[PDB]
DNA sequence: AATGTAGTCTGTTTTTTATGCAAAATT
DNA sequence: AATTTTGCATAAAAAACAGACTACATT
């Protein structure tokens, strides 16, 4: 159900930097927010990059 | 079939047990305490050397290729003095 | 100069050609494992090798490869060496 | 403007290690 | 019979990991 920050990356049809990836989790543009399990961000599998 | 061959051509494994083989002639009842590390730097180097030079100098791209950390990649490349 | 392979060229050297061979195959598709792929290409003749001196005692093959025995069977498992 | 990279950091998880010990196997 | 090897359990150190973030580059 829960994706690896590469993992929703690599799934996505323009795949970018994990540093831009991130970037974007630190500055909400990602929905639903990824939350940080230990060293990791869990993405939903369903979660998309918003136009803020 | 095989990924990894060397020029007839034959598996890099092939090579290594003949590499190994050549030490253990040449290992007139010396004691061995290091064997793994000494075998991991012969074979590390030139895989980072080849794959930086793939990169072009692209560490980010190195690590992804390699599938090991950033972080990691750098260490090696400091261990051969490499960055 | 310790590990070498006969004409006689060291082991570098036959790495480095086999990844030159590699990248040139490398057709459009995306590598993502090539630390693991070079290292279950090395690690099994190592393993194979070492126990084959000791004589399939495992308690010499850590201390000559300098490992932890646990390691050493953990290596040894992985690629079906029981 | 947005994305990509080297370099320098922090904190977390996974692998390797030393150690103890009993059973099994080798001497 | 005595000695060593093995299989397996811990706990801690060591390694690899994801990420944060800045300065500068490339798109």
């Amino acid at each position: 159900m829960y994706l690896t920050l590469q993992e929703w990356n690599a799934r996505q049809r323009r795949p970018r930097s994990l540093e831009t990836v991130r970037r974007w989790v630190r500055e909400s543009r990602i929905f639903p927010p990824p939350v940080k399990d230990g060293r990791e961000y869990l993405f939903h599998e369903s979660a998309v990059k918003v136009d803020l | 079939s095989d990924v990894l061959t060397v020029s007839t051509q034959k598996p890099l494994r092939d090579s290594v047990k003949q590499a190994l083989k050549n030490y253990f002639a040449q290992l007139n009842g010396q004691d061995v305490n290091d064997l793994y590390e000494l075998v991991l730097a012969e074979v590390e180097q030139p895989l980072l050397d080849m794959v930086m030079q793939y990169t072009r100098g692209n560490q980010t791209r190195a690590a992804l290729m390699m599938g090991i950390n950033r972080g990691t990649l750098r260490k090696k490349l400091k261990k051969y003095g490499m960055n």
